[PDB]
């Protein structure tokens, strides 16, 4: 169950404009994150959003529907990793607002090139081929934007499944802070 | 997605 | 979980400001419940925009026709907005919202191609079965044609095969009217 | 299903307003909501029209008769709106609305055939079996003439196979009074 | 199932109005619920009529027997009325409203036949088995006698098959006192 | 849907009443329900009858008991009412009713049978469950006896393979008092 | 195992038996039609002799059987041991007449054809007609080989009906009860 | 299989003196069996008739027409049998025997019907199926028509659903030369 | 693997009229046993003929072809029961030439009623009832007639599974010796 | 079962000993060692006469019908092929490897040309080269049947885009045979 | 059902700071326990919060989030394992405030080394090993700093399926006290 | 059903010319089949060249050493030709026929890659798996350097992925001597 | 369905 | 759908 | 089965 | 089944 | 198929 | 997690 206060315990955090992804990434979490960031831009359109990422991902078109949610909105979206942030969840991480992206010192932060299927008639396994190539080439460009790495080093290293630390993380510049306690 | 949609 | 907001859901939330949220396959129930918000939401107030958001893979052709001949039939204009992805009669939806009022988000892919189906049986049968998704697909691409201003040849040429667009490109195309910037 | 807010459901708010929506198959769960919601809505005002709302590809047939007898019996004049797709049973429900208030949309289609159905055992079964659906196919096209003018003959010939109309085709056929145009 | 506005899902709205609905198989738990209506209508106002509305293709013989008992215990008139089907035990309870008020719509198929089981081991417990689904046949044919005016003799040659008869023959056959006309 | 009156579902009514309807096959979840009901009814008043109304196949004889024992605990009365039928351990729960106030309707059935097991494994352990289930038996014959009139012999003998009853037969076996006929 | 003396069936259909020890399917009949073909090839006057011990099966496949036995010169004489069932009793009864037997606690069962029809109203229909006439071409020709009328078969076979041997000889299914020397 | 003794399986024996037996569904391993039967046949003997005896419920149509075109090839004349029954491409092979060479015991059922199929996929691969399959029929039909001396719209009407014949009637229809009576 | 002897085993033991019933009674096990019985007889109308049984029995129908097969031919038939005979195994034990019917010393016997089963309509399970009712009478008959026990006894004894020693078997009259060992 | 001839052959053996190879199903590995196998023991048998390959088959694998093509070209004797029902995909790309003037097909025998087929699933890089692989062995087919049919490659990629259904005919008109075999 | 107080029995006792991991870890539980965790601060930065750890472990991950919010945050988070605490779960009970680390006296403490998996290429294999094997140091050497015993023999004691009583947990340095009636 | 040629199936009938056909996944079975036919081929004798044909997908690289290791220990040399596809271990093997006597027809298909696994449990027992395919891999590429005249660097960064080569392409890289091209 | 059902 | 359905 | 059968 | 097939 | 295959 | 988030 989850626990009620007097809201269950997540529409009580939203309350405090903090949204929880804490789960794969499909269309209905994906559905459900955007809600919340219009929902919160339309009470306050100038207070800090708290994203909360513990994700191995997800589909990259639901991502996509979050990230440019965020990038759309007024407020800032901070985000902070706790446990894992893999692939399509390393991506989100990396779309916050710039200074306000943290992980906690034993998060751990994956990054690897999209996956998918073809089959069928040579001509379809080409159509789907040049389909996923472009949604490399165009999360690439952003990550590149989003950390001030080259898309030749963001190629090179999602490669294969690339683990980082939080403080691996901070250097890559997915991040901006390890937050460490007091 | 405001403005303008609302 | 969907959270809550103070007691309304979140997607009931949004519908209170005029909002529907496509955000899953096309089939019979959720063409009747989008059906239904529609008809609601002209009842509540006959003049103010509808805004639909759609990130859908597509789905039933007549489920969709159900949606495009209320969009068609109500007073109010219904804005599109594709966010994620808008493929088959997920994007013939999106190309069917208010002339001027069709979006996309800037990373939101739009997909089209031909509609798809089976037939078993008798020979007769198999005659009936593709006489009918071949008069689906002149229909769906008269009005595609009539929704873009690209000619009924041109939209067969490119619907023959999946065809994904780019926001930018779906602009260019005229399935929708603007890439909505941050 | 997005609630509107007194707390309703979406179809309970549109049965407020004497809407009944018939957006699945048809069978005996189905029906017998339909059934009670047309009773109710009789009770509440046995003069004001009910609209039956049908984007339904058929089903149980003595399920399918509920609705229709039921249609018939009560007082208020029951319009029916096809949006989407009315076939077999559920084109039979178009067909039985109050004469002048059956209506499509213009994308909608109306499908027509005979009746299925299925016997294994001993040869008398078999019999008994067929003799019941050929009787049941007897009772439908009856009431098909009645209901469009054509005569029985031409209902045979026109079920033998599924027959795909369009609105406009529906409404020369006598299935429908009007197509709804925006 | 929807809801009217007290809040009432459908259903519990009829049964305010002493309407209780049989749209299902009969198993020992819609047997039960139907009891318990039945006893609580009874509380209520033990000289108003209830109205037991029946859509069933049949089911439990025993379960079927708890609400035949029930109704012929308790002090108000049930009366019967018959929309789609009623098949065996379906059909049983139709015929057992109180004299005169038992109906069938139109269109409405009542299916008559002997009961269904099985047995399994020993020669004996066959035989056993054998004996009891007899004596039952017999239990039943006895009261359907009663209820009818039909000789025993006749109901277990008409029953010895299905056998579907329309609502007019119901009549004919006394398994109803009347057709509810439109 | 199990329908609302005016806020109540029709069971929770009935339980306002100190009706329990026992409408399934026994099971652990089922005897805790009942034993609760019971429980409370006998907590909001100790000395009015309740009713239990009876339309089982039976189930686990150990479930059965707990019922049983609960019946026989409490201080009120338990009336027991057959509808549709009464199988097994759901024939043994009739018969605990209150002596004068176990019912059946006309056409109620009543089916009366010796227990069902299973043992797997070791003849050592075959042996236990073997010895479990006899004395499982011999305890319902008891009990059956005591609540019947009739002899352990007897219902040894009845109970060798399935006995189904009419109402009036199970009247006249003693596992009720009467058969609740219609007014009308 | 099958055992060796040939393979004990085949060193049978030497000395012109047959044996049906089994369903009835479209393999079994081709079998059965060949193995007849074969004797009447290699002595068109010597009498076969065809062991049936089968719970029925497939009517055309039965068919195919019956049309062979009549069409053939040789007398094909029917000894039913275990059971014979539907188109097995059917088979039995189809014997050369004064060379139809039961052994004294075969079984013989008799019932109607049974079947499955699926689709459109039309095509039950055609089913439906299919194997009601089926079962008349039946009925005739059981009553032209017992001497039972035609609506006496029909009543007779309306549910699974159980003869022992005697009852089959009186039916006019068999000839005679072969004894024990 | 029983053997006769030089050891044969009593097919093999059988095909010794020219008899094929066809006593299965028609599949591509069949079909290959059955050609190369024919050919080893001819080339034994190019003067002496095969028998090829039918009992079958038909199969493939192009494993069907490889034992066809082998037929009508070879030089000798192949008698065709049908026993049990010859149904779909099993009574278009009793019907491809030499002129005055085919036969049916009495009791042998022959069925004519079209052909059955199916077809999965984008609309333009159905239309594809569904070309094919109809020019399958028109030739099936065509070569019916040679065969029989029926006229082209006579078969259509006659294959539009499952037909069964008696020997008699296929003598009739042109199917077979003659019933062989004992 | 069955090894070979310069046979296989059963073949070699079946020269010397010996016949293995090592197995379940179906109707491919009795049709064996039968031609293997009918060749022995033709090969020698007058020696001895051994039938080792070890079997739990199976069908009864199967169990009388060779039953009636024993009592049919001239040779006495020696029935030898190892391990097990159960049901019609033991059934077939029984059959044996009076004088020369045995079990080895730790050999099982076991005797009870029919085991079957029926499923459908009253009527139905009425006829199977009465068939294994009569399949029982017949067995108990003859059985009576092996041992010389009374069919009341035998009614009695077989009501349950009742296992015996070769011993016990042996003064129940279902052989005639125990085979003891020099 | 298949039938048995008297040497006591099997009916394929018996034709194989008349140089008749029977290529009468999908085409695997097994189908293509087996038929490879043939081709051989019948060029070492006889250098000089001609195999006849009779197919009916819906193809398969496009490696394993290599195999055969390969096999085909290599030896010495000339293959005539003859389609008899149907011969698809691989199959009608194996009718048309026949020696020239030599490929037949019966009547009413049809011929089916399509682009290959195939399947992926994995990371970007593993489904791009998948995708590179059988583009590559679809130009590569395309090629060999240009050579063989004499039409151009720009018309095979065309008439093979989609399922392509061809009569006897109509594959003798295509150049993928050269004679119908009329009775 | 979970009962009710006049609250679900859970959400009663979270209104006095106690929080139940009465589960497998996985990262639905974990993100439970972090938000509750949150809230807990929120309400009170000063007052002691009570994590009861009856578990078989799970997610290393999962198993992290909560790890890393009960350092980061202000109260101090008591634990008490009832039951069992096996693999992440024996961490976290590991991971409380020093000197409120408890254990019920029959209570399981189970440490091992992480399970997982990995299938593919050469080189995936090596990633996939690299990992745990990281992992499993950070585990260790967290391990090492919460109970005083050092790296090495970390490694030693969770080679395999190590069960602990109470008091040998305490005596490892799991916990401080077994919490005595 | 493999065809008799007169009594030899016709695989048997090929290796009394001392052909071996390897058409299949490599497992121990084919393994051990081939083995032994290499055995029985050099005890026949011990001079005589042997020809081993490959179609293959590859498989078990243990069951590929046994054949590998059996090739290199015999006297006689052991001749490959690739029809079809040779990948993985199938590749392997070709590449390990005796040199100057590897052959790929023309449109055969060459494959090579990176050995496959799997492994699953503690941290430990992840890390002998993983330190067990390493080791296997720089064997393979290893032997494969030996054969080809390719650095192990460069053979590391071809078989990262699959790589796909052209019978030409393999004659080039090493794994063959030559295409054998038609008469 | 009244009258006179209700 | 008004007018006029509602 | 023999008399008479052979 | 001969006259006439053989 | 002979002649001319073979 | 504040601060400083919230």
């Amino acid at each position: 169950l989850i626990p009620t206060v007097i809201y269950d315990i997540y529409s009580r955090l939203l309350k405090d404009r903090i949204i929880m992804l804490g789960s794969q990434i499909d269309d209905n979490v994906a559905n459900s994150i955007v809600s919340q960031l219009l929902f919160l831009q339309a009470q306050d359109s100038e207070k800090d959003i708290y994203l909360y990422i513990n994700s191995p991902g997800g589909s990259v078109t639901a991502g996509f529907a979050i990230y440019d949610t965020i990038q759309h909105i007024k407020p800032d979206v901070q985000t902070i990793c706790i446990g894992m942030a893999a692939s399509m969840g390393s991506f989100l991480l990396a779309a916050g607002a710039k200074g306000k992206r943290f992980a906690l010192p034993n998060a751990e932060v994956m990054i690897h090139q999209p996956l998918g299927g073809a089959q069928g008639q040579a001509t379809e396994i080409e159509i789907a081929a040049n389909h996923i190539l472009k949604t490399r080439e165009k999360l690439n460009r952003i990550l590149s934007e989003r950390t001030g790495q080259s898309i030749e080093k963001i190629q090179k290293d999602t490669d294969r499944d690339n683990f980082l630390t939080a403080e691996e993380a901070k250097e890559y510049g997915l991040i901006d802070e390890v937050m460490v306690p007091e | 997605f405001s403005p303008x949609a609302p």
